[PDB]
């Protein structure tokens, strides 16, 4: 579950596969599907309390003291300090978010956050990720077919 | 998120790591399996060495840090205990077992119906083994041991010495034969003396038609040979009398220390001249003897040996008719010894053996004993010597004790692996892959044979098989069950005509234990292993 | 035959049955094992087969001179026995072709 | 440190490699002490870790001293060991013939031949080998002193006391004969008890004797004892002649006067009446081995006795044995028949700037003291080690009185004999049986090549010479490197060292044939 | 072992032989399968690989994530090696390989420890290989007809099948229209490096479009340049490599006058010079003025005041996909810009792209490249749908070369499979049990199918053999119904020559594997 | 040292590098049952296998104090079954 895999042979002979193979961990399967879920309800419970008119802001500084009172999700995310690869998927998310819209970066990552905390009790009943996966596909085709029935032209 | 001060596998990891251990483990002891098999050379870095080709020894002698591991060395040492024989076969067969249990696991083929199966395997095997496979030795006599014994020293130091080494062993069995209430003939090996000495060559090792004590006279001074020994057995010190701690000479008279002090050896004084008045000639004690007991001894023309083993002077007392004496009290309150306590020899000598001397208690009357002086080349040589015939005295005291005896070489294993596989269709749904698993695993003991001889392991199994599949279908081809492997020449034997025996006891508890074993191992999924 | 990986000191890997190649890659450090590796690296050069055999023809001759000094028979005895084994051989050779 | 399922520090390897280097290893046991063989053989320094120098050609004392890490050397040292203690005699040859044997079985290795196919053929090599030195061997008359005389001679001729080969041959044939015991219908010689080897330095070697008695480094307690009685009657004893304390805690309570004075004066008295109970058998001389009190040395002088103190069982036992004396725990229980009459001399002498007590003129000893006196220390210890192999041989030959001839002559004939045995085998074993047939031929190229002689030239003309029907007794002349009927040149061994030498070498191959794999570096787990 | 005082290989060499080493060669080989093994079928879950850096890559190609392990194994080696083999030739199938050449060394791995020659195994692959690719090239369905519209339906299925297990699977139908349109514009080369691939961040994998021309980033305007019109309606492209900028007129060049006269002459040179250039460019009638050197700011503006438009530094590669759409030719002097040397498309159009600039050379009616605009929420997202897209494009490129196409999800190893078999019980018996071995080898792929899809892989197993035993020959896993069905009815086609190809570097790659009885390993050198 | 294990097979005489485990270093520990007893550091101040047995002895550490079999006798030690002659 770490360290990746040793076995040194069922002869006692050295079994070296992977340069470096002692320093390098490994997670697999539901584990990694689970701290990756912890990651990313962490990120989108972070930025929850961003949203809205009455969301308050964030007072980031950078490695050199500068101080930056924002409310923008993609500037927030954008100037934090992260190693985690999940939060580095939602800080691009939300930069996507920012340049094709301009608005609404902070709402893509509270969305993606709630997906994959239902997805994670989705998983632990016995639910192929692929097919929650194509579910959510399916029910993303509903909503936007929705929103484009009730949208509202203006001049 | 468990914040466990320690590492944690689970899944196919943990069961692919305790299938390398066992394998691995199976593997340091493949090479010492069969006639064509050879023998290892243990160092303990400190400089000792052992040379053995048994696996329980070996597995011992190992330093072991995995779980299934140690698993494994204990069921050798397990085997090794309750039959004495086959210690690598049962290694190697769980090895075998968990290798294809786990590649069934791997199939999404679910433990317990695996565990099933070999449950299932396991006894129909031994139901097989003991309606077909069995020999009874009542028809065959002498010759059934003297050949279990050869077979059993085969891989051995001493396996070409086998002409002589298994009538050694088959008359220091006969010596110590006794039969118990419900008229159950019991043979009490370990009760026969191994002595070992370097010098002369393995042909002139001594089978002794009495005991062999490993210990000499206290003092030069009494004779090293009597002839009508009347031997006497003391379970305490002969030495100066000394009082308990609950007694304290406090002297006021002055006059009556040299009475006192005169009084504290004549006690010891005393019981010696009791001892001796009854005519004894030899005394053994196991508490120590000092000087003026020695001259007491000396003077009465008899012989002292002190310090002697508790368990030595019990088979002594045993066979000579002796009652071991831990005090000279009787039921009148008096301080008393008759001759009713004295066991009798035919002779007792200190025989030299290579520059060390070594007392011989011959022909004791009343009961027949036996001991066995190993000679050889040097120390590691003679305790090879003496591992390989501890492993046939076991052999031949299950054979005795059992009457059935099944042939060697791996018929057994190749018409059980037959059997098996074509019982599995008989019944079940999944487990009959377990079932078939095992008759395949069943077979690493005739493919270990073939690969230490050299022998082309495929053809010559392959032609085992259609033997015993001609001997399983066709009725009046029964005759091929006893078609075994002939390492000298790499062709199918009859083995059962060629004189290679085994004891049913070993093969059956192998497959128990090995498939417990087995069981065992396969019911972990996941491990946790918390830092020191 | 069979094959051999060989890894040099550049971790480059060598799959052959070549016993030149086998030769280059290793790291021979002894000066006599050094000579025979030339002597097959020479025939190598000169012809592009036979390396092989070079190479267990020289252990062979080398193994039997030493059961010939064991046995008492001096250095130069043995080199002047080889020299004249090796005429009669290269005489010999041509009344072999097929 | 993840899974490891045997120790990180074990070690394992296995195959071919485990099979040549212990080859390799018995070879270069066997080069160590290759040149330590035959009558022109050169000693050798040996540096003791504790500082001593130990110089000798004797091969179990040079392998004795030599610490190695391959097991393989450690077995052969336990061979050579075990050689020694058997026999006393062949320790070079042993080594040698097991080095030539798995040489020659290395060969057969290399190809794809099966240990234990050159296992069963070496031990029916064996066999036959023990048949034909069984065969070719001739009775000795051990009345005839003369011809034991010339085995003592041919057995130590390899050895630095060859020089003074008649008077150590001499030694050694007195000492085992003296020693020689007969009680109860058991036969018995013990060399290891008896017989003690003392050596002075200084001198001259032929000076050396074996006295009809025991000597010792003791002095007499008190100066006016006698130090020179003609026929002394030796008393001996274990007790102290001192008042001891008791084993029981014997607290007193004085309250009188007098009790202390009393006290003392009862101990004088039992230290009197002990000297009493010793002085009423008449002896001259009382020997112990502890402590004699003052006041028991002056009761004893008062009745004209030697009194020595302090000596060791061994040498305690010794005096008994040879002055035909008992040792007696209790004075009290002292009889006549354990004083021992038989001696015929007793001076106490200076040697340098020591005392040392004699008696050395017993009739009928059955124990004796053997007096080197040497150049130096080292020189004696090899002049012990020599005599040591000589009152070997000269057991042995005793117990068996089986002859063989030497000289490379055995090895020969059981070769020719082994060959021509081999001739009708038609089997797959039968060159491994020849080849350690003829690796017996190692023994007569040693001698060769320690002499100096051609080896091949030899070797070749004492293989056709053995060929002939009567030709069991040509070997080699060691001294000159030429073929040597050994009836006339005289050299024999006793059956018996031969034979334990051949077992032992085809055993010691065996062993170590049968071995394919080595690990190591786990703890001794006690 | 000895000491030998003076060795032969130097200290640190590391020598390992016989049947131990060849045992742990193959468990090498089969922990290299298991680290891409999940990534294969409809389900088949991606890999995350993060490098020393701290860069992540997701993927779900095998090639890609067996280069992206630092794997020093000699034998464990081999395995990425032929997945390399199998990306280059083919372009998919690269997990399929390395689960073969594994499923084949752990099948005759049982025999190799019993001590079987490698001799013997070597044979036996070979002879199955042969025999599995001439039953391949003999059963494949292969339409002799040349229909277009049954020709674009068989590359469609085709690119359908080799999307359906990437995280663009949800839209493999689009995806598979636009790679096989692309692919059919090209002309007759099938050049890679002819159809584009941009990959700009934001935007759902729909806004993906397939641009029929040219597509290209805006590149460092200089000042002047949002004076020129953004869109015209019939431009003439001048497709030039030229620096139009003031600048030296050599590296070496030296002026050398004594006069002011002289000195306000050899300026008006320099900017006569300039202005030449650039009146030739414009009286050549070209619009829209492209140059792979940089266009100085005088350039831009006076291209500017003539409502045309400029873009210096453009990429070499766009340049050539630019001439191959529009129709011109590159030209380093303009000193005869004649009307065939001059680019025409209908539409220019410069528009925004989440945040980025693109030109647009659209409406080229004889066009032979492409370029994909690729829009994804993270960059790592694009990579792997670039990757995505490679494969299919590989797949029809191949499918264009030849028609022969065989059904997937594991029908065609189930048929080899019953066929190696059949024939393996009619030979004596020692190649009968590697040939078997090698048969039930080949089950890996549907097995490995069922369980990433969570199925039971024995009933399946099961099911499909009884099914290929009574004819049958396109019967594979139906992943969506828990069941077995005819993969060729629905329309789950490879080309041939993948399986092909597959079971080549399989078997090439284990019998290398086997032949290797020793491993030597030289201490490495420059230790510092 | 070396010497002395002979005679006292009950002692565990070992040594060990400085180094391992230079104050002490520029210019004999005795343990019994986990705890010091013995430290004598630069014995040489304060030489014969004879010497240093008397030197530990006069601090009353050295134990106070054997025939010598053929090889060994022993093989293992449990429930035998000794022989039980009956009826
Ligand atoms: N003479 C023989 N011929 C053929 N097979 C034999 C012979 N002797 C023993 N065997 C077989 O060799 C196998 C290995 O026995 P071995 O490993 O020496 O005993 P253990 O397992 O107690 O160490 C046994 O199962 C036996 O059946
Ligand atoms: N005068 C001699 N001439 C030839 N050979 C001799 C002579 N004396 C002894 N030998 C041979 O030398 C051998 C004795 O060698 P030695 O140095 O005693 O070795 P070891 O001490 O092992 O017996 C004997 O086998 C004997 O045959
Ligand atoms: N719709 C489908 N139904 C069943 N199997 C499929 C389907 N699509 C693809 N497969 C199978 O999945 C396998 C793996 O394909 P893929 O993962 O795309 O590339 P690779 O062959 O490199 O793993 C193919 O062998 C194919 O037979
Ligand atoms: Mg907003
Ligand atoms: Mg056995
Ligand atoms: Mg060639
Ligand atoms: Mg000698
Ligand atoms: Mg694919």
């Amino acid at each position: 579950a770490s360290m990746g895999t040793l076995a040194f042979d069922e002869y006692g002979r050295p079994f070296l596969i992977i340069k470096d193979q002692d320093r390098k961990s490994r997670l697999m399967g539901l584990e990694a599907l689970k701290s990756h879920i912890m990651a990313a309800k962490a990120v989108a419970n972070t930025m929850r309390t961003s949203l809205g008119p009455n969301g308050l802001d964030k007072m980031m500084v950078d490695k050199d003291g500068d101080v930056t009172v924002t409310n923008d999700g993609a500037t927030i995310l954008s100037m934090m300090d992260v190693d985690h690869q999940i939060a580095k998927l939602m800080v691009e998310l939300s930069k996507s978010q920012d340049d094709e819209i301009g608005d609404g970066t902070t709402g893509v990552v509270v969305l993606a956050g709630a997906l994959l905390e239902e997805a994670e009790q989705l998983l632990d009943r016995g639910i192929h990720p692929i097919r929650i996966a194509d579910g959510y596909e399916q029910a993303a085709r509903v909503a936007i077919e929705h929103l484009d029935k009730i949208s509202d032209s203006v001049l | 998120p468990l914040s466990v001060f320690g590492d944690r596998s689970t899944g196919e990891t943990i069961r692919s790591q305790n299938v390398m251990a066992a394998a691995s483990i199976a593997n340091i002891v493949k090479s010492s399996l069969g006639p064509v098999g050879l023998d290892k050379m243990l160092v303990d870095d400190i400089g000792d060495v052992t040379i053995t080709n048994d696996g329980a020894t070996i597995l011992k002698l190992l330093e072991v840090e995995h779980p299934a591991a140690k698993v494994l060395c204990e069921l050798a040492d397990l085997q090794d205990k309750e039959v004495g024989d086959g210690t690598t076969s049962v290694v190697i067969i769980a090895a075998e077992l968990l290798k294809n249990a786990d590649e069934l696991v791997k199939q999404k083929i679910h433990p317990t119906s695996v565990i099933s199966g070999y449950r299932l395997a396991c006894k129909e095997a031994v139901r097989y083994i003991n309606e077909n496979l069995i020999v009874n030795t009542d028809e065959l006599g002498r010759d059934c041991l003297i050949n279990a014994a050869k077979t059993s020293m085969s891989s051995k130091i001493i396996g070409i010495n086998g002409d002589f080494f298994a009538n050694m062993v088959v008359d220091a069995v006969l010596a110590i034969k006794y039969t118990d209430i419900r008229g159950q003939p019991r043979y009490p090996v370990n009760s026969v003396n191994i002595l070992k000495a370097h010098g002369r060559s393995q042909m002139e090792s001594m089978l002794i038609s009495g005991y062999a004590l490993n210990c000499v006279v206290g003092s030069q001074g009494m004779p090293k040979r009597i002839v009508n020994a009347k031997i006497a057995c003391l379970d305490f010190s002969l030495q100066k009398t000394k009082m308990k701690l609950g007694v304290q000479v406090v002297i006021t008279d002055p006059e009556k220390l040299d009475q006192i002090r005169q009084r504290e050896s004549d006690i010891t004084k005393e019981r010696i001249q009791k001892i001796l008045a009854t005519g004894a000639n030899v005394i053994l004690t196991t508490g120590g003897i000092d000087d003026m007991c020695l001259k007491y001894f000396v003077e009465a023309g008899a012989m002292a040996v002190r310090r002697v083993l508790k368990r030595d002077l019990k088979r002594i007392a045993k066979a000579s008719g002796a009652t071991i004496l831990s005090t000279l009290a009787n039921l009148e309150g008096e301080e008393t010894f008759e001759a009713a306590m004295l066991g009798q020899a035919e002779e007792v000598v200190q025989e030299r053996i290579c520059d060390d001397e070594l007392i011989l208690i011959k022909n004791t009357k009343a009961r027949t004993s036996a001991s066995i002086i190993l000679r050889g080349a040097n120390d590691f040589m003679c305790d090879e010597m003496e591992r390989s015939l501890h492993d046939a005295l076991c052999v031949v005291k299950r054979v005795l004790e059992s009457k059935s005896v099944v042939p060697g070489g791996g018929a057994v294993e190749a018409a059980l692996s037959i059997y098996l596989e074509n019982y599995a269709t008989s019944m079940g749904s999944r487990e009959q892959l377990a079932i078939a698993e095992f008759a395949r695993s069943l077979l690493v003991i005739p493919n270990t044979l073939a690969v230490n001889a050299a022998q082309d392991s495929t053809d010559l199994v392959a032609k085992l098989r259609a033997f015993h599949n001609e001997a399983q279908v066709n009725p009046e081809r029964k005759n091929l069950k006893w078609i075994g492997l002939d390492l000298s020449n790499g062709k199918p034997r009859d083995n059962k005509q060629a004189g290679v025996f085994e004891p049913t006891i070993v093969k059956v508890k192998s497959l128990k234990f090995a498939t417990e074993a087995a069981i065992t191992i396969l019911r972990i999924d996941d491990l946790i292993k918390l830092h020191p | 035959g069979m094959n051999k990986m060989v890894i040099n000191h550049l971790e480059k890997l060598f799959v052959t049955n070549d016993a030149a190649t086998i030769l280059r890659e290793l790291e021979v450090q002894h000066p006599a094992a050094k000579m025979i590796v030339m002597a097959s690296h020479m025939q190598e050069q000169e012809v592009g087969d036979g390396t092989n055999f070079v190479l267990v023809f020289a252990g062979a001759l080398l193994e039997l001179a030493e059961e010939l000094l064991r046995i008492g028979l001096s250095v130069s005895e043995v080199i002047e026995g080889y020299e004249i084994a090796c005429r009669k051989a290269h005489e010999i050779l041509p009344n072999l072709v097929c | 440190r993840p899974v490891l399922v045997l120790s990180q520090n074990t070690k394992r390897e296995s195959g071919r490699k485990v099979q040549s280097g212990n080859i390799n290893a018995a070879k270069t046991i066997a080069d160590i002490i290759r040149t330590c063989l035959g009558p022109k053989s050169m000693m050798k320094m040996l540096l003791d870790p504790m500082g001593g120098i130990v110089m000798t050609n004797d091969g179990n004392a040079i392998l004795r001293e030599i610490q190695v890490q391959h097991p393989a050397a450690k077995s052969m040292i336990e061979i050579s060991r075990t050689q020694d203690e058997e026999v006393g005699d062949g320790t070079t040859s042993v080594i040698i013939l097991a080095g030539e044997m798995l040489s020659v079985a290395e060969h057969f290795l290399e190809q794809q031949m099966h240990p234990t196919v050159v296992i069963s053929a070496y031990r029916k090599a064996l066999d036959d080998m023990i048949s034909t030195l069984k065969k070719i061997s001739i009775p000795v008359d051990i009345s005839d002193s003369d011809m034991m005389l010339n085995i003592i001679n041919s057995s130590i001729t390899t050895k630095a006391i060859s020089r003074w080969s008649s008077l150590a041959c001499n030694i050694a044939l007195d000492a085992v004969k003296m020693v020689q015991f007969e009680e109860n219908g058991r036969k018995e010689i013990d060399i290891k008890k008896y017989a003690r080897v003392e050596k002075i330095p200084g001198g001259i070697i032929e000076d050396s004797c074996v006295l009809r008695g025991v000597m010792i480094n003791k002095d007499v307690t008190h100066p006016r004892m006698r130090r020179y009685i003609k026929n002394p009657r030796i008393v001996l004893l274990d007790s102290s002649l001192e008042y001891k304390k008791g084993e029981s805690q014997t607290d007193i309570e004085i309250t009188r006067e007098e009790d202390f004075t009393r006290i003392l004066q009862m101990e004088e008295e039992y230290i009197q009446q002990l000297c009493e109970d010793i002085i009423q058998l008449k002896p001259d001389v009382v020997i112990t081995e502890k402590g004699i009190s003052d006041l028991a040395q002056h009761y004893l002088m008062r009745a004209n006795i030697t009194a020595i103190r302090r000596v060791r069982k061994t040498d305690n036992n010794r005096i008994a044995r040879a002055c035909g004396a008992r040792i007696v725990s209790r004075p009290e229980e002292l009889r006549e028949d354990d004083v021992g009459t038989g001696a015929g001399l007793l001076e106490i002498k200076k040697i340098g700037d020591e005392y040392f007590t004699f008696i050395t003129d017993c009739k009928d000893p059955k124990a004796c003291t053997i007096l080197l006196r040497g150049a130096s220390k080292e020189i004696l210890s090899e002049v012990e080690r020599n005599l040591q192999d000589a009152m070997q041989v000269c057991r042995n030959v005793l117990l068996d009185p089986q002859l063989v001839p030497g000289g490379g002559a055995s090895e020969m004939a059981v070769a020719h004999a082994l060959t021509e045995k081999s001739k009708a085998m038609t089997g797959v074993e039968q060159w491994p049986y020849r080849a350690v047939a003829q690796a017996l031929e190692v023994i007569p190229r040693t001698l060769i090549q320690n002499c100096g002689a051609s080896t091949i030239r030899l070797l070749t003309s004492l293989r056709a010479k053995h060929t002939q029907e009567n030709c069991e007794t040509w070997g080699v002349n060691g001294e000159t490197g030429t073929l040597v009927d050994m009836k006339e040149l005289g050299i024999w061994e006793p059956l018996a060292v031969k034979l334990q030498t051949y077992k032992t070498a085809v055993e010691t191959a065996v062993l170590l044939l049968r071995i394919d794999d080595i690990v190591s570096g786990h703890k001794k787990k006690g | 072992m000895m000491p030998t005082p003076v060795i032969l290989l130097k200290e640190g060499t590391d020598s390992s032989q016989g049947i131990p080493q060849l045992v742990s060669n193959i468990s090498a080989c089969q922990v290299i399968a298991e680290a891409v093994r999940t990534t294969l079928g409809p389900r088949g879950m991606d890999k995350l690989i993060v490098d020393g850096r701290g860069k992540a890559t997701i993927s779900n190609d095998g090639a890609t994530i067996l280069k992206l392990l630092d794997v020093v194994h000699p034998a464990a080696k081999t395995l990425v090696d032929i997945a390399k083999s199998q990306d280059a030739e083919v372009g998919d199938g690269t997990t399929s390989v390395t689960l073969l050449a594994a499923e084949f060394l752990k099948q005759v791995k049982p025999y190799v420890e019993e001590g079987l020659h490698p001799q013997i195994i070597i044979r036996a692959f070979r002879t199955a290989t042969q025999l599995a690719v001439n039953k391949i090239k003999e059963i494949a369905v292969t339409v002799k007809k040349a229909d277009k519209v049954e020709q674009r339906k068989l590359l469609e299925k085709c690119a359908m099948t080799a999307l359906s297990s990437k995280l663009i699977s949800q839209q493999k139908a689009f995806f598979a229209k636009m790679v096989v349109d692309a692919v059919m514009m090209l002309d007759d080369l099938l050049q890679l490096k002819m159809i584009g691939i941009k990959k700009v961040q934001g935007g759902a994998l729909e806004d993906s479009q397939l641009v029929a021309g040219v597509a290209f980033k805006k590149t460092f305007s200089y000042a002047g340049f949002e004076m020129q019109p953004k869109k015209y309606h019939n431009p003439k492209i001048a497709l030039l490599n030229v620096e139009l900028e003031l600048k030296a007129e050599k590296d070496n060049a030296e002026i050398r006058v004594h006069t002011v006269e002289d000195y306000q002459a050899i300026v008006d040179a320099e900017w006569n010079i300039l202005y030449d250039k650039l009146e030739k460019i414009h009286h050549s009638g070209a619009k829209v003025v492209l140059s792979k050197l940089p266009i100085g700011d005088v350039a831009t503006q006076y291209f500017a005041d003539r409502d045309m438009f400029c873009a210096g530094r453009v990429p070499e590669e766009d340049l050539k996909r630019t001439m191959m759409a529009c129709g011109g030719s590159i030209q380093t002097s303009v000193n005869a810009l004649s009307a065939d040397v001059l680019g025409r498309c209908q539409v220019f159009e410069e528009t925004q792209i989440g945040g980025e600039r693109y030109n647009f050379f659209t409406g080229c009616p004889k066009a032979k490249t492409c370029t994909f605009i690729l829009r994804g929420g993270a960059e790592q997202f694009m990579e792997e749908t670039e990757r995505s897209l490679h494969d299919a494009i590989m797949i029809v490129r191949r499918a264009i070369k030849n028609d022969s196409v065989v059904a997937g999800g594991g029908a065609i190893e189930m048929e080899l499979s019953k066929y190696l078999r059949d024939y393996s019980r009619t030979i004596p018996g020692k190649q009968q049990l590697l040939i078997g071995a090698y048969a039930k080898a080949l089950e890996i792929i549907p097995r490995q199918l069922c369980d990433n899809a969570g199925f039971d892989a024995t009933n399946i197993l099961n099911k499909l053999r009884a099914r290929h035993a009574q004819g049958g020959t396109w019967y594979g896993v139906d992943i969506n119904n828990e069941d077995i069905a005819d993969n060729f009815e629905a329309f789950v086609w490879e080309p041939a020559m993948v399986r092909i190809n597959a079971l080549t570097a399989a078997s090439e790659a284990a019998c290398l594997i086997v032949s290797v009885d020793e491993t030597i390993k030289n201490p490495r050198s420059t230790v510092d | 040292m070396i010497c002395l294990a002979a005679e006292y097979p009950a002692v565990k005489f070992c040594k060990v590098k400085s180094s391992v485990i230079s104050q002490f270093t520029r210019n004999l520990l005795i343990y019994k049952g986990g705890e010091l007893i013995g430290n004598f550091v630069r014995v040489t101040d304060q030489f014969f296998a004879v010497d240093l047995e008397a030197f530990l002895q006069e601090f009353g550490l050295l134990p106070e104090k054997l025939v010598l079999t053929s090889v060994r006798n022993s093989a293992t030690c449990h429930s035998e079954d000794s022989d039980l002659e009956i009826d």
